[PDB]
């Protein structure tokens, strides 16, 4: 009696409260004008949560629920209204831009809500609604109201049961590499879930959100500590290639000039005779907004990314020197892995073409075929050597490698012959799927499988030689 | 007074972005390079935008706004039901007599 | 003010340097009782809110991390402080009549800030289990007074014994469920016919739409999936509109905020007393709103209800909890024999999930999830609750200072043998 | 001040009257819609402009073609 707060944070407790304040709350959504009338909303709620003493932290958290339910397309007023609330932390804000303060700043009361909201996936309701919860949770993680590693600390899947994870899938990995599983075609035919969960949520989710969501600098800070994690799952590997091909984009298109050519994407206009003359007619589509990163096209109507404003914190290449600088750092992370994305490895091979067929006459031609010779050499190459029944990919590398002296070309095969296909993991894998396959067609050549085994053996020799 | 007014600023509130109706949209284009519509950016003409939008003048009534939708309405047709019956006979039988004329 | 940073200041020079602590609170505590009006208190709060992190710290001298505090319920600085201050928040809820908006201003700061000084897992700062009284939204005693007046008796009669005290509406001799059954069922019948005209004028209005502007054109061939509402065309587009109703808007928001009017009610009270404006209120068919705060107390109480009934494990913990404050009770908490635990939990899945989660699947699929995730998340904070909000007892702060990275940016060198191995 | 409430209740009703007049505007323009793409309905099915000329369609279309017309219910759909 002398001491408690008398206050009701238990959503059963003062019902009728809570009741008005959700409601007003989908009204805010509900309002074309909702942008104008932030500071009448925000004294509305501060006169409800006086009047029946409700809590701070509940109210935050009631907030936070039926906002990421409109999160799509409500995301502008949602910011705003929090930008302009008591609960926005104004003398410390978070930065999440700058490798030095990912740890410092921030609203903790709203961290712990949130990293406890993050961790409750065993019940069937939210296992629908994480994506959205997780989506709110990566917007709010770059306006800086918290800092990223409060966050990452505090998530279900414990550092130590990740490694452990990350060991099991590296040994499993290597076994079936080196040894090899013979599949059953007609043996025996006859006679005379933590992984899951792992994959699905936690940690893995918020790095590949993040990822999505144009914030590079957290998952880079982290990727730089535990590159095993790339393991764990493709998308990571995807994801950062698309950001990486935002960003050399412009300055892939400034040379191998496609620009004069870009003026023939357009659609037939539908034709259709009325009354014995010919009228032409231009096809209608709609614009839908998704959560899915990758545009399409589902045969009426266009689906775009909805955050359309997450590109605003990266700037384009300007020089081919910047195209390096950059590559240091996100090339070296993805690794042996670019070849998930063949797209890349083509932009990098024209662009290259490009500036070596640029000053073909001037004296200084012989440092730029150096410095493109040690480029291909450590990141580019090792790249191809991954790809999968994919020619096309490899004649454009090789259509770049054409400028340099046979004997570099030599350097490079036989150093990745020998010493770059052991020691190191998914090079040796997908050597090893490559030589059990050339091994297994080559046992059925005959004078009359020719027509199919010619084609099947073209295609795996022109993608992986070596 | 205080609830009479609280309600009727929900209904008001309400009644702009959900329980709205809007116009039919019927499409059509005159630039012969534009080959994809949004569906989207169409908008009514101006003579039709500026009558419109006299409704909610401070100072304008509703039946003569309403006299001058039934107006341009009559004009529409007429104009529309002109051109038609212009364009169809006459230059039909001129196009396929000039066309017989020219292949012979 | 300029005192009160001035001892903030003047620590480390004093005798005792901890003793500074119980001295800076104290002149606190005296200037918040000198102020006028909640005119006033309001005008001086941002600076307390300034200067926060100064409180955290009881005895050191040295700022503490963000996101840490060192203060506890029964020691040296609070001991009487929270006691006052709770004083203070008692007797501003006492007045109930003669609240201005100032008033509840004034409540609100007060507990945010002593809810933001504490911890989240300190004995006294989540409440334990008190389910609150004095929820009534009627205007305060002021314009209290066929089908209105028997639907009025009917929506008080099934609020008061259902959601002011879900706990007795549990535990009943099977008179009161059949009761508040056969009080319940017409008016839930009524609601939802009225929430179907209206989804059904909607939908009327699309489907006229629709099926035009696809028989007008070409190749259209239009999407009856999506029904989400969008702003009309002869709208998103001008500008003489949108002035005027930004001056209106800003008309009446001078109106409200403004000294002359500060006694007014919320913008979403009921008013249970006066039976015509109730009604009014719930059956309009434009605004729906109403309707949702009902569904939405409904659903709340009834998860509740279930829960205790079913899980036999929270009731122990509600048992202790009323008996704590007064050994002397009359609830059963253990007759449940069968014949009631049917009727209740019967009841409860009915109105819950029977109607409401059937009705809200097919139209609207937006309140569906809302109320969905609010009844689980209500569910695990309970459950969180129970063992004592142990959950948010670790947090793992970290408290490194992280350098920036260092990228090789240099590209290895190549062998004397020119060609690739030896023999060649 | 919550004696005297008589000389504030003027204005509040005010602002209250106005407000409804808007609403009743905003009803009434949109009612003016659902009467015009119903017009625009009546040009898709069919043909029923089956108007009146009254030398007007002579003004308008012209002299020359007014004789083939004498010799107006057109589709224009």
């Amino acid at each position: 009696s002398k001491y408690e707060l008398k206050k009701y944070n238990l959503l059963v407790e003062n019902s009728v409260g809570y009741g008005q304040l959700v409601a007003l709350l989908i009204l805010a959504y509900y309002d074309p004008d909702n942008f104008s009338k932030v500071s009448a909303y925000l004294k509305e709620i501060y006169h409800i949560m006086g009047k029946y003493s409700l809590d701070s932290i509940r109210t935050l958290d009631v907030i936070l629920n039926v906002s990421s339910q409109f999160i799509t397309e409500g995301y502008k007023f949602f910011i705003a209204l929090l930008r302009k609330s008591d609960s926005w932390p104004s003398s410390h804000v978070a930065n999440n831009s700058n490798y030095s303060s990912l740890n410092e700043g921030g609203n903790m009361i709203a961290a712990n809500i949130i990293s406890f909201n993050l961790s409750q996936y065993n019940e069937e309701v939210d296992k629908e609604n994480y994506e959205r919860y997780m989506d709110m949770c990566c917007i709010l993680l770059k306006n800086g109201f918290v800092n990223f590693y409060s966050i990452w600390d505090n998530v279900k899947p414990e550092m130590e049961f990740l490694q452990e994870y990350i060991q099991n899938l590296e040994t499993e990995l290597e076994e079936e590499s080196t040894k090899g599983v013979e599949n059953p075609l007609a043996m025996a035919a006859a006679l005379s879930k933590t992984q899951q969960d792992i994959l699905l949520f936690g940690k893995i989710k918020l790095l590949e959100r993040l990822l999505i969501h144009g914030c590079v600098i957290p998952v880079i800070h982290v990727l730089k500590q535990y590159p095993k994690v790339l393991y764990v799952s493709e998308s990571l590997s995807r994801y950062l290639g698309r950001v990486f091909e935002y960003l050399l984009n412009p300055l892939y298109t400034s040379m191998t000039s496609s620009g004069e050519s870009k003026d023939m994407a357009t659609a037939l206009m539908i034709t259709r005779i009325d009354n014995g003359i010919l009228a032409h007619k231009p096809r209608l589509i709609h614009k839908y907004k998704t959560h899915e990163p990758f545009e399409s096209l589902e045969l009426n109507s266009s689906y775009v990314f909805y955050y359309s404003e997450w590109n605003s914190n990266l700037t384009p290449f300007a020089s081919v020197n910047d195209l390096f600088e950059n590559s240091h750092i996100y090339l070296s992370i993805i690794g042996p892995y670019l070849g998930r994305i063949p797209t890349l490895l083509s932009k990098i091979s024209r662009i290259g073409v490009a500036d070596i067929q640029k000053n073909h006459g001037s004296e200084s031609l012989h440092v730029t075929i150096d410095k493109w010779i040690d480029y291909v050499r450590k990141f580019i190459f090792p790249a191809t050597s991954l790809l999968q029944n994919n020619p096309i990919a490899t004649s454009e590398v090789y259509e770049l490698m054409k400028f340099f002296p046979f004997e570099k070309r030599y350097f490079i095969y036989n150093e990745m012959m020998t010493k770059l296909s052991q020691d190191i993991l998914p090079l040796k894998v997908s050597f090893n799927k490559a030589e059990r396959e050339a091994k297994s067609i080559l046992k059925a050549l005959s004078i009359d499988t020719i027509a199919k085994e010619s084609r099947r053996f073209a295609k795996l020799i022109s993608t992986n030689p070596l | 007074t205080f609830e009479h007014l609280n309600r009727d600023t929900l209904r008001y509130i309400n009644l702009l972005k959900r329980l709205s109706v809007d116009l039919a949209k019927q499409v059509e284009v005159s630039d012969p390079s534009v080959t994809v519509y949004e569906m989207d950016k169409w908008v009514p003409s101006e003579k039709l935008q500026g009558i419109l939008e006299q409704y909610c003048a401070p100072d304008t009534d509703i039946r003569g706004v309403d006299a001058q939708i039934k107006n341009y309405l009559d004009q529409i047709k007429m104009a529309r039901a002109k051109f038609g019956l212009e364009n169809k006979y006459s230059l039909k039988e001129r196009l396929s007599t000039l066309t017989k004329e020219l292949n012979h | 003010c300029i005192g009160l940073d001035f001892v903030y200041n003047s620590r480390f020079n004093r005798s005792n340097p901890a003793s500074w602590g119980n001295t800076f609170f104290e002149l606190f505590s005296t200037i918040i009782d000198l102020l006028n009006s909640p005119s006033t208190f309001l005008k001086f709060w941002p600076y307390a809110e300034s200067r926060i992190e100064w409180f955290k710290m009881n005895t050191s001298v040295e700022p503490v991390s963000l996101g840490e505090s060192n203060l506890i319920s029964y020691k040296q600085p609070l001991y009487e402080k929270l006691r006052h201050w709770n004083d203070i928040l008692a007797k501003l809820e006492n007045n109930d009549i003669l609240n201005t908006v100032k008033h509840y201003n004034m409540k609100y700061k007060l507990e945010n800030f002593l809810s933001e000084l504490l911890p989240i897992n300190e004995e006294s700062n989540f409440n334990r289990s008190a389910s609150i009284s004095a929820l009534q939204e009627s205007d305060n005693e002021w314009n209290r007074s066929s089908s209105d007046v028997i639907f009025a008796a009917d929506y008080n009669f099934v609020f008061y014994h259902l959601i002011i005290c879900p706990i007795e509406f549990a535990f009943s001799d099977l008179e009161y469920k059949n009761d508040v059954d056969r009080s319940l069922s017409p008016l839930l019948d009524a609601i939802l016919e009225i929430e179907e005209n209206f989804y059904s004028k909607i939908k009327m209005n699309n489907r006229t739409r629709y099926s035009l502007e696809e028989a007008l054109n070409t190749e259209y061939y239009a999407n009856y999936d999506v029904m989400t509402p969008k702003l009309p065309v002869y709208m998103k587009h001008s500008n003489a509109m949108k002035m005027d109703r930004n001056e209106f808007w800003a008309n009446l928001q001078n109106i409200k905020e403004s000294d002359d009017y500060t006694l007014r009610p919320t913008i979403m009270d009921i008013s249970l007393s006066n039976t015509t404006c109730l009604y009014k209120q719930l059956t309009q068919e434009d605004d729906d709103y109403y309707r949702k705060q009902f569904i939405l107390q409904l659903c709340f109480t009834t998860n509740l209800i279930r829960n205790l009934i079913s899980s036999d494990e929270t009731r122990n913990f509600y048992k202790s909890c009323y008996l704590r404050e007064n050994p002397l009770s009359d609830i059963d908490f253990e007759n449940l024999d069968e014949v009631n635990k049917k009727r209740g939990l019967n009841l409860c899945s009915y109105i819950c999930d029977n109607r409401v989660l059937k009705f809200y699947k097919i139209k609207d699929p937006d309140f569906y999830r809302v109320i969905r995730k609010l009844m689980s998340s209500d569910e695990k904070f309970t459950t969180a609750k129970i063992d004592g909000f142990k959950e948010f007892q670790n947090f793992r702060i970290s408290k490194e200072k992280i350098p920036p990275p260092a990228f090789d940016e240099t590209f290895k060198k190549f062998t004397f043998i020119k060609m690739g191995n030896k023999l060649i | 001040k919550l004696e005297n409430l008589k000389d504030k209740l003027p204005d509040i009703k005010s602002i209250h009257s106005k407000l409804l007049l808007r609403i009743g505007k905003l009803q009434g323009l949109y009612d003016s819609v659902q009467v015009i793409n119903r017009e625009v309905e009546g040009l898709s099915e069919g043909r029923t402009s089956l108007v009146v000329t009254r030398a007007e369609w002579e003004k308008e279309l012209g002299t020359d073609l007014v004789k083939f017309l004498i010799e107006i219910y057109d589709d224009f759909s």
